[PDB]
């Protein structure tokens, strides 16, 4: 099965700047990957799909990026409400699998 | 509108099982697949199984012990998952997700919160946290209310029917002899207070109680 | 005749081309490292088959994937080839008309 | 007629390799880990597109690059095709003479 | 020719508990692997082929899992009669090759 590796497991990033979560697969799966936010007690929302494509409804700071086996998630001047827990899913081989998840920290 | 419903809260016995429901809306088509995903309390996300309504084929983790049987009614356009032999090893929240079979979950359910024990249900009790007769005020004034004695797992706090969100903590619940308590607080201008109406709505899914509690000075 | 089943092949592998990419879908997920799993690239896959392009990207693993997959390439096949078929019948007889016979 | 269209299926094929060639680099580019994005072996993925060859070193990742791709696969089924459809004609219109009808 | 590593050699486990076996192949090879048991003084027994798929008269809380070059054996529940040598098998390339083996004990 596939395997997401999100490195670090959290991020501290200061008000403003741009910042970027990692996430390494375990083989090339193209850019089959896609990416999602968690806040506290609330359920995952989609950000990211196929590494770059973006979600109506999501703000526009928030990009992907990557190929093969290496993939980016960036949000660009990050701000309070973007402090939760980042998690990406590959639909490239079956079964589908996450990664371990990244918390953002301000 | 809410596209995925699932229950809030289903509390089980060890060795019992517990069939979980998943009530979709929304656009609906036969590529549609539903997903189940697990989620442990300080853990990540586990997908557990699949399955596509418009022919009842499934599929389920084999890296993981077979606990889940997925089923589904085209007609109520409603997923089921059934949990059998359940252990203290299965008590997580459970979602399910939607996919349209182009590999990402475009909507999720708000997830059912599964509780294994032996412990009983029990309704909370809510009491109203006005300031002391000596307590100053800035301009800014705190006040909050007290949920304690409710089991199992989760409750849902919300501040004048959810109209108020601003300046509001709700704290994690802690357990002491097979009982949850937290507290929530919220933070509103001073001269807004009393003279506009402050209350806590507090619902517990598992003994489907609702409460409403009206913070009134001492 | 030949007119009419080049265009009743025509409709019918548009039928197989879709009918096997969502039975393909539904045959691979469960088995462990398939890559036809998701309708949009299995219609792809569907009209690889068909045309016997080879890029071999994609391909099914299970004993039920294979089976839609022969059908694809068999129904293209015969498709492709009813169409080589029907565009002879049409030089022939347009041959017997330009010699008068 | 059948050597006129054979004529005009390959005149056809040089159009859609070359033009196809063009609108593969435009449609793969922009998009992560595409290999089809020089003209020269776009132009020789289009000759293995059109005759089916199957080596698999190239083949489009996009939506428009694969309708790209299924373009030139059609025009190379039909015009390889056409060419068989005029050979048919051809010997059948031969036989029709060593048999004196 | 594909190498296959058992790691580690020996498991120790409780009576009750869930036990995973590891097999890790030098090279893709999908799901041709396959699971055996051998006791003291005994033959080997097939467990599971094909990395997943159960066989008749094998106790059910035998599971298998994995793809590509990466697999597992799991035990549900383990109890004395699973006291045994555990090797893996592949039939992708040839020859036929067999894993260093891993020993379970309770
Ligand atoms: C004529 C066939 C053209 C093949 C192009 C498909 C590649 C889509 C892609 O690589 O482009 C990528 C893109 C994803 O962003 O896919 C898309 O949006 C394109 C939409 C594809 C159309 C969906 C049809 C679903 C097929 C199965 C239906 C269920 C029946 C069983
Ligand atoms: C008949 C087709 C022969 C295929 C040979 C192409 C491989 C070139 C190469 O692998 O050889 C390598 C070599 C590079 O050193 O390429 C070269 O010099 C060869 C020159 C190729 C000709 C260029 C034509 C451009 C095609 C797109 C034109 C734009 C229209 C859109
Ligand atoms: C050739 C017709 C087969 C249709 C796909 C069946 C799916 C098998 C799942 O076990
Ligand atoms: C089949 C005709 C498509 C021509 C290529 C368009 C390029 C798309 C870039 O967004
Ligand atoms: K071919
Ligand atoms: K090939």
């Amino acid at each position: 099965d596939i395997l997401l590796t999100q490195s670090p497991a959290i991020l501290s990033v200061s008000p403003g700047e741009r910042v970027s979560f990692s996430c390494r697969a375990s083989q090339s799966i193209g850019t089959d990957i896609h990416w999602y936010q968690q806040r506290t007690n609330g359920s995952p929302r989609l950000l990211i799909k196929y590494a770059s494509e973006s979600i109506s409804g999501i703000p526009s700071r928030f990009s992907g990026s990557g190929s093969g086996t290496d993939f980016t998630l960036s949000i660009n001047s990050v701000e309070s409400e973007d402090i939760a827990n980042y998690y990406c899913q590959q639909s490239n081989r079956w079964p589908f699998t996450f990664g371990s998840g990244t918390k953002l920290e301000i | 509108q809410v596209q995925l419903q699932q229950p809030g809260a289903e509390l089980v016995k060890p060795g019992a099982s517990v069939k979980l429901s998943c009530k979709a809306s929304g656009y609906t088509f036969t590529s549609d697949w539903i997903h189940w995903v697990k989620q442990r309390p300080g853990h990540g996300l586990e997908w557990i199984g699949e399955i596509i309504p418009s022919y009842g084929r499934a599929n389920y983790n084999e890296k993981i012990q077979k606990k889940a049987t997925l089923t589904a009614d085209k007609s109520s356009s409603t997923a089921f998952m059934q949990l059998s032999s359940l252990t203290s090893e299965d008590s997580a929240v459970y979602y399910c997700a939607r996919e349209r079979g182009d590999g990402y979950f475009a909507v999720w359910g708000a997830g059912t919160t599964v509780t294994v024990s032996s412990a009983k249900t029990t309704p909370p009790s809510v009491y109203p946290l006005a300031p002391g007769s000596a307590a100053q005020t800035n301009s800014m004034v705190t006040l909050g209310c007290l949920v304690k004695g409710y089991f199992p797992e989760p409750v849902t706090v919300t501040w004048n029917s959810g109209s108020l969100s601003s300046g509001v903590h709700t704290f994690p619940a802690v357990l002491q002899s097979d009982l949850y308590t937290l507290s929530s607080s919220v933070t509103v201008p001073s001269s807004s207070w009393p003279s506009e109406t402050v209350t806590c709505n507090v619902a517990h899914p598992a003994s489907s109680t609702k409460v409403d509690k009206k913070i009134v000075p001492r | 005749l030949h007119w009419r089943a080049a265009g009743a092949a025509t409709v019918l592998l548009v039928i197989v081309l879709l009918a096997g990419s969502y039975l393909a879908v539904l045959a691979e997920r469960g088995a462990p490292g398939a890559q036809l799993i998701t309708y949009p690239r299995a219609l792809w896959w569907s009209v690889e088959t068909a045309t016997g392009v080879g890029y071999g990207d994609l391909y099914p693993v299970t004993l039920w994937g294979r089976l839609v997959a022969v059908v694809v390439m068999v129904a293209g096949i015969t498709s492709f080839g009813l169409v080589t078929a029907a565009l002879a019948t049409w030089f022939v007889g347009r041959e017997q008309e330009r010699r008068g016979h």
